[PDB]
């Protein structure tokens, strides 16, 4: 299975698009909010409200909220993005045919990673996330048969003008330069070593 | 156990048969019949499932379950009393 | 009963206490174990020669197998203890 | 405990108290064993510190108790009843009272201790098999 | 000052509910000693054998 | 590993790992409410194949 | 008084008949029971009964 | 012997 | 691999059938013995830093206990020639065996093992542990009822529910939990033994029937640590709702099946007068009680704070079914007026 | 396959106790 | 392999056959119990058999 | 067994009914099991009825189980406004654990074994304890839990054993041939402790002045639909219960009654003097019960038949108006919240009606004529008085505080002025008057034809 690992905003969405033609296993769809409510049974978006209860919109008109959202969507992000890798590796197991991932529990390190480093989420926000990190993701074993990329900051930075969502303009610059500064220093760092 | 006669795992002796059967809807068997039943409806309830309406099927084999195994056991059950009723009547005009 | 059966027997109660009396890395409590299968071991076989109860020839070999076999068990689990330590009960 | 048995009534108290002494030992003794067994001391003299407080102390509950009891059925000559132990019985708690500087626990171990040695003697008058 | 306080809510409650709920306080943590290494009751069981 | 993949709650298993930090966990009169809610969905009530 | 006599209950008779049966059957099982135990003792010390033998 | 239970003593021939 | 796990279990099940068939004594411990070596593997799968010392324990205490269990064996045969149980003719061999089977059951004082054991391993593995090897001990102290020196029962059968009660309000973690009311229902089965084994037979079938009920449910909800229960009044209230009513059955309130035991043993022990053992063992069977109810209190009674991300985990539900479980909650509950039925026991 | 399992232990139970009656009635 | 007796290859006799042949006849609807009482000289000389 | 089965009848009426009707269905089913149950009052002058092999009806039990019959539908009426916000499933099992109650309530007064009725006598614990765990309010209410709990079982627990003992002392347990085949018990030390084996776990749940505590503590908590039954109903059992095993005893109870003679005639003085001054009223009422309950119990233990007599007629009396009390309080505490018996203040100013039933409650609370609370005091006044000259000077005290505090709880959280700034009262709902008016009514008529309630003496 491949999961790419474009890492930007607009950029995302350019990530996933090189993605889906590549591969022929369907493409990862993000999994967000509403990702398990794909895979439910009805197979559609619920309200916010109960689904996830957390709403990135009301991230970004409101980072450092009081209600710790800042961390509540990050959490509710990492547990749905884990359940991307079962919805498909299961597959692959399966059919044995490959399959296409958008971007994978291995990249969820890297947006905590940065949120703690704007101080949107508390210290023991962080460590909680790294024992369930320690204790979910241990068991998983292969990782990989990913492919990771680059965009430029300030590069992202123009294309977030270019992209039509408010909220997405807004997003801070200094973070995620700590982005992808620690994404670049660690996560390839480390996962590269595997993959080969 | 260990009385003279009789032989180990045979679950009933045709020393019994003689006894008379309980009789179909002995109160005690419907009991059983319930007790199945009830059985029967938390097997839904545990799976999640439309309780009662669904699995009827199933549930109707738990009730026959139960009361088929009750029955028996409702045997050797009248048969180790009335057993034991006899060794001691044997045995007080065994020693008067 | 003889002196001599009372004086494996009282090996057989040195081969114990030495078990419990258990202390630092365990291999010596899989040692002193062996040493109790061996007391009573001996203890049967002498009896077995006593009476020529004969046909219980054949148990003191057989109580020998398991008790050994376990014996044969137990190192293995103290491998695992081993791998992870460089063993000590402590 | 046979040899503690045979009282009888409570003539000579010395030779009962001796005896009461003697079983109070034997159960110090026994709790310092496990105590010791259980609760690793460090530095083995502390390990005999601690077996000779708990052996003198029930070696002394013992005595007292042992003694008073004869005592009171030399003085009260009643001398059967099972409140003829009960004092002692009240007594003993007074005596685990006193090494534990407290007056709780003492308080307490009085009554309940007191209740028990009644219902042993009560039992002796009513061959109530415990086994 | 009496009845209604000290006699019958801290004295009649301190006398059986207090009391063996504290016995079990210290009861339960001195069984249950959260320790658990061997050399300890292992060598328990040899003593309760010589007793036994 | 192939059956981990499968009944997937158990890789949801440890995920709600109670820690009680402020922020993730909710009163029970939420979640009971909350909850509560979600029941009233037409394909929840049930397990799917009955409902 | 009369009418409700009628319908709904009955004279004593079914009482004191229904009374009598109880108290002989319970007081059948009693006496059972206790000879029972006389039986039970007798055999475990004796073994001479066919079931308390080992 | 007394220990435990009686030792019968002598040499071990005699058995 | 399936195929080699099912065939250490059914050698277990051999392994303890063995113990339940042959009349010589040597066949009995070969059967204990084949029973260990085939029961620690299975404690040993998934595998943790943590359950490897698990099955070290284990291993040493059973290994100890058949070593001590075939010394006293031997001096039977020494002192009367015979391999047939029956009875045991010198005593000092006989308080053996006895303490030998007091460590195989985990009974008071031998008992420390027990609690520790099932920390270290799965609720699978667990239940299986504190059902299937409480049969084959028993199944030998049913046949050497005849000659027990009922003294040294009753004593550890006592200390058995004192300590399967004082060690029982202290934990938090379910596993040691149930590992102390098993602890203290053998202390209710091996006390009347001595005098009536078909009582004691029955309190096992009522006991197996339990522990089946909790650790089927246990393993429904995967909850093991107190807390990590208490999530679960939301996600499946159902199961909760039933862990109340197992764990009172396990109290013993008398409307409920697990009443029947005590109350048959209370009449067993009377006839036999012996009228104060009763009355102190049935006073701290309560004491057994209160941690369930506490335990009770932390699940269905009561809702802990829930856990945001558990709201996902509800569009799942839970699979592999486990057949067995709904008969075994119902006959562990429901049965009570159906004790007469004991005596199809004999 | 279940429900004509079950309507089999019925008619097999039915037939035992008829029969068993009847033996009851010699007996 | 129970017992003394009880055929042995190229029918070796047991040291103490006889007490023993003696001692189970004696022992059979007298079961157990009585049996401690009624046959106790016959495994008495047994004993003396066998020590 | 006719009455009985529809009493089961009512859970699957329960669990089938549609989801907004369910309380009229239990209602009404349960209003008429009533009447059916009332037609079984009629008893004998002479023998006690009788039924299946399996129970009885005593002219002592009669009463009682019309009565418990009867509070089905009323902690309904109560319940069904204090929850509503609650699931449909949840509040269908909640009815289930009422009349699963009541259910355990008539077995157990029917008897007729001593071990069923023991059973019976114990099994009731659990729905109670369901019922004060999961929907009292506030936090005490968990703790509170246990208090109601182990202070039953450690006493009923060696009654348990007691009993026993005795089936195999002697041939059957049955109640009837033991009131024939009775022998005199005595002195010793054996027979001692037999002695309060058996009385020692009736005397905890009606409860004895030194062992109460839980009970207060248990009102403070349990949902009033909880409350009317812990109050009303398993005080009274209890005390059923310890008439009947007074069969056996005798001699020995002649030389047994004094200790428990002074925890009850000094402790109804005490706990009367407690109830003088409480902070808030839920706990008020519940001292009220302990400080009648006293009489209770030395009545049965002077065991002489004019004590009976106004032994039962106490029991029940009090228990419909402590049951009133409670719904009565519980009104006030839903309208403002308060508990406190404080902030009601002018209560009466703001609406009447209630202050009309306060009156009622509290004047036959204090007992007088010819309220048969009182006619059942004064018999065991007289008996008491007969078994020793001084006694009057104990009972006269409490005729003296429970006149005090009643009339306390009255004009305290009536009379005086409103609190100013709790509008939250809203004028009184019909269900409210409907219910506390069938409290009163029946123990009003009840009074023409005491007859019927005296009891078998």
């Amino acid at each position: 299975v491949i999961t790419v690992d474009g890492n930007i905003c607009s950029g995302k969405g350019r990530l996933a698009r090189e993605i889906a033609e590549k591969l022929g296993l369907r493409h990862f769809p993000e999994a967000g909010i509403h990702y398990a409510d794909s895979t439910t049974g009805d197979g559609k978006p619920l309200d916010v409200q109960l689904s996830g209860n957390c709403s990135l919109e009301k991230f970004y008109d409101d980072p450092k909220s009081n209600d710790g959202n800042s961390y509540r969507l990050q959490s509710w992000l990492y547990a749905s993005r884990l359940l991307q890798y079962a919805d498909a590796l299961e597959h692959l197991l399966s059919t044995g045919q490959g399959v296409v991932l958008e971007r994978s529990i291995y990249s969820d390190f890297v947006f905590l990673e940065a949120m703690y480093r704007q101080g949107f989420i508390r210290k023991q926000c962080v460590e909680h996330y790294n024992e369930v990190k320690k204790v979910t993701a241990c068991e998983y074993l292969p990782p990989h048969v990913v492919v990771y990329v680059d965009v430029p900051v300030p590069e992202i930075q123009s294309r977030i003008q270019k992209k039509g969502n408010p909220h997405e303009m807004k997003i801070t610059a200094a973070y995620l330069q700590d982005i992808e500064n620690a994404y670049k220093k660690t996560f390839l760092p480390e996962m590269s070593e595997k993959c080969e | 156990s260990g009385r003279p006669g009789r032989v180990p795992l045979q679950f009933l002796p045709n020393e019994a048969r003689s006894l008379p059967p309980p009789k179909l809807t002995d109160p005690r068997l419907v009991y059983m019949g319930f007790l199945g039943y009830c059985s029967g409806l938390i097997d839904n309830a545990i799976r999640r499932r439309p309780v009662v309406s669904a699995g009827l099927h199933r549930q109707l084999l738990y009730v026959t379950s139960f009361v088929f195994f009750g029955y028996y056991l409702l045997k050797r059950q009248d048969y180790m009393y009335a057993l034991r009723d006899h060794d001691m009547f044997a045995y007080v005009k065994s020693h008067p | 009963m003889p002196l001599v059966y009372m004086n494996i027997i009282m090996a057989f109660a040195i081969a114990l206490a030495g078990l419990l009396m258990y202390r630092s890395h365990l291999m010596s409590s899989l040692l002193c174990l062996e040493g109790m299968m061996l007391s009573l071991f001996i203890m049967s076989t002498l009896i077995i020669l006593n009476t020529h109860f004969t046909l219980a020839n054949m148990m003191p070999i057989i109580l020998l197998v398991f008790a050994a076999c376990e014996a044969a068990l137990g190192l293995s689990l103290l491998v695992m203890v081993s791998n992870t330590y460089g063993t000590d009960y402590v | 405990l046979h040899k503690y048995s045979d009282i009888p009534e409570g003539t000579e108290c010395h030779r009962k108290a001796y005896a009461s002494t003697s079983i109070g030992g034997a159960t110090g003794l026994i709790v310092s064993a496990y105590s010791i067994a259980l609760k690793p001391p460090a530095s083995f003299l502390e390990g005999v510190a601690r077996t000779g407080r708990y052996t003198f102390t029930s070696a002394a509950i013992g005595a007292i108790f042992g003694l008073t009891s004869c005592i009171s059925a030399q003085v009260r000559e009643k001398p059967d009843d099972p409140l003829n132990y009960f004092i002692g019985g009240c007594a003993g708690g007074l005596t685990l009272g006193a090494r534990t500087r407290s007056y709780g626990i003492g308080a307490a171990a009085c009554a309940y201790m007191g209740l028990t040695a009644a219902l042993v003697k009560m039992g002796q008058l009513e061959g109530w098999q415990v086994f | 000052k009496s009845a209604s306080s000290l006699l019958d809510l801290i004295w009649l409650e301190t006398i059986l509910p207090k009391t063996t709920s504290f016995i079990q306080m210290k009861m339960s943590i001195m069984v249950s000693n959260q320790k658990g290494l061997i050399k300890l009751y292992f060598l328990s069981f040899l003593i309760t054998i010589m007793i036994s | 590993l192939r059956m981990l993949v499968q009944n997937k709650l158990e890789v949801l298993n440890y995920t709600t790992i109670p820690v009680y930090l402020p922020e993730i966990t909710i009163g029970a009169h939420q979640s009971d409410r909350v909850f509560q809610k979600f029941t009233e969905l037409p394909g929840r009530k049930y397990s799917p194949g009955y409902n | 008084s009369r009418w409700i006599a009628r319908t709904f209950y009955d004279g004593p008779e079914k009482n004191y008949e229904k009374t009598m049966a109880i108290l002989q059957i319970e007081a059948e099982k009693a006496e059972l029971r206790l000879k029972e135990l006389e039986v039970r003792r007798l055999m475990r010390a004796r073994g001479d009964g066919p079931w308390y033998q080992y | 012997v007394e220990i435990i239970f009686k030792f019968n003593g002598l040499g071990d021939w005699v058995i | 691999n399936p195929i080699i796990y099912t065939t250490l279990i059914m050698t277990v099940m051999s392994g303890t059938m063995l113990v339940m068939i042959s009349s010589h004594w040597l066949l009995i411990w070969i059967g204990f013995e084949m029973n260990l070596l085939a029961m620690i593997p299975v404690l040993m799968k998934n595998f943790n830093p943590r359950a490897t010392e698990a099955a070290t324990k284990y291993f040493l205490t059973q290994a100890t206990a058949s070593m001590m269990l075939m010394m006293a064996i031997i001096i039977n045969l020494l002192y009367s020639g015979q391999w047939t149980i029956t009875k045991m003719f010198n005593p000092v061999a006989m308080t053996m065996m006895t303490m030998a089977l007091a460590m195989k059951l985990g009974l008071s004082p031998f008992h420390f093992w027990v609690p520790e054991v099932t920390q270290g391993i799965s609720l699978q593995a667990g239940l299986l542990l504190l059902t299937w090897q409480k049969l084959a001990p028993l199944s030998v102290l049913c046949q050497i009822s005849q000659s027990i020196n009922p003294n040294l029962m009753l004593t550890m059968a006592m200390l058995s529910i004192l300590i399967g009660g004082w060690g029982g309000l202290n934990q938090t973690q379910l596993r040691k939990i149930m590992a102390y009311s098993s602890i203290a229902h053998m202390g209710w089965m091996t006390a009347v033994l001595p005098y009536n084994t078909t009582m004691t037979i029955l309190n096992l079938l009522i006991y197996i029937t339990m522990t089946l009920a909790m650790f089927m449910l246990l393993i429904h909800s995967s909850a093991t640590t107190t807390l990590s229960l208490s999530h679960t009044w939301n996600k499946m209230p159902v199961i909760t709702s039933l862990m109340m009513v197992t764990l009172l059955s396990m109290g013993g309130l008398p409307p409920l099946s697990g009443f029947m035991p005590k109350w048959m043993i209370i009449q067993e022990m009377t006839k036999n007068e012996s009228i104060i053992m009763p009355t102190l063992m049935a006073m701290t069977a309560l004491l057994n009680l209160y941690f369930y109810m506490r335990l009770a209190y932390s699940s269905s009674l009561t809702m802990f704070p829930s856990t945001n991300n558990m709201k996902m985990k509800w569009q799942f539900e839970h699979t592999k079914q486990m057949k067995l479980l709904p008969t075994m909650i119902v006959l562990s509950t429901l049965v009570l007026p159906m004790t007469p039925a004991l005596s199809s026991l004999n | 396959l279940t429900l004509g399992t079950s309507v089999f232990l019925w008619i097999y139970l039915i037939k035992q106790h008829k029969e068993d009656v009847l033996e009851y009635k010699r007996r | 392999m129970t017992i003394q007796s009880a055929e042995q290859p190229h029918k070796i006799p047991g040291r103490c056959h006889a007490f023993e042949k003696e001692w189970i006849e004696c022992a059979h609807g007298i079961g157990g119990i009585r049996a401690e009482k009624e046959c106790k000289i016959e495994f008495d000389d047994f004993v003396e058999c066998l020590l | 067994l006719k009455i009985i089965i529809p009493t089961t009848m009512l859970l699957p009426m329960t669990w089938m009914s549609k989801h907004n009707m369910i309380w009229i269905n239990a209602t009404v089913h349960s209003l008429l099991i009533s009447l059916i149950s009332l037609s079984l009052l009629n008893q004998l002058g002479e023998n006690s009825l009788n039924f299946s092999l399996t129970f009885f009806s005593d002219s002592l039990s009669a009463p009682l189980l019309v009565l418990t019959t009867w509070l089905l539908p009323l902690m309904l009426m109560a319940s069904q406004s204090h929850l509503s916000k609650e699931t449909t499933t949840r509040k269908k099992l909640y009815i289930t654990m009422l009349i699963l109650l009541q259910l355990f309530l008539i077995m157990t007064f029917t008897a007729t074994e001593l071990i069923l009725f023991y059973i019976l006598f114990e099994a009731t614990l659990v729905p109670t304890l369901i019922i004060i765990t999961r929907w009292g309010n506030q936090t005490e209410r968990l703790n509170a839990g246990l208090y109601f709990l182990f202070y039953t079982l450690a006493g009923s627990l060696p009654l348990l054993v007691a009993l026993v003992y005795i089936q195999n002392t002697t041939g059957s347990l049955n109640f009837l041939i033991i009131h024939y085949w009775s022998h005199p018990l005595s002195n010793s030390w054996s027979n001692i402790f037999m002695w309060l084996a058996c009385i020692m776990a009736f005397m905890v749940k009606m409860p004895l002045y030194g062992l109460h505590l839980w009970l207060p503590k248990a009102h403070v908590e349990a949902p009033i639909a909880g409350s009317m039954v812990l109050a009303a109903v398993l005080l009274k059992l209890g005390g059923y219960g310890m008439m009947r095993i007074t069969t056996i005893l005798n001699p020995l109870t002649n030389y047994m009654a004094y200790p428990f003679l002074m925890l009850s005639m000094w402790g109804m003085i005490m706990t009367s003097s407690i109830c003088l001054r409480q902070t808030d009223l839920k706990s008020l009422i519940a001292y009220s019960s302990v400080s009648h309950m006293a009489l209770v119990i030395v009545a049965i233990m002077i065991q002489t038949p004019w004590s009976f007599m106004g032994a039962t007629a106490l029991m029940i009396a009090h228990g419909l108006t402590s049951s009133m009390l409670f719904c009565l309080a519980n009104t006030n505490y839903e309208r403002v919240h308060s508990r406190t018996m404080i902030l009601a203040r002018g209560l009466q100013t703001l609406l009447p009606l209630m202050a009309t039933w306060w009156l009622m409650a509290s004047l036959t609370n204090l007992a007088l004529p010819p309220s048969i609370n009182l006619i059942g005091e004064l018999f065991i006044i007289t008996a008491s008085f007969s078994w020793s000259n001084i006694t009057i000077i104990l009972m006269g005290m409490n005729m003296m505080i429970t006149a005090l505090y009643s009339l306390y709880m009255l004009i305290t959280t009536q009379r005086g002025k409103y609190t100013h700034h709790i509008n939250n009262i809203k004028a009184s709902f019909t269900r409210e008057n409907a219910l506390m008016a069938l409290h009163i009514l029946p123990l009003l008529l009840l009074t023409l034809n005491p007859k019927m309630i005296l009891g078998p003496l």
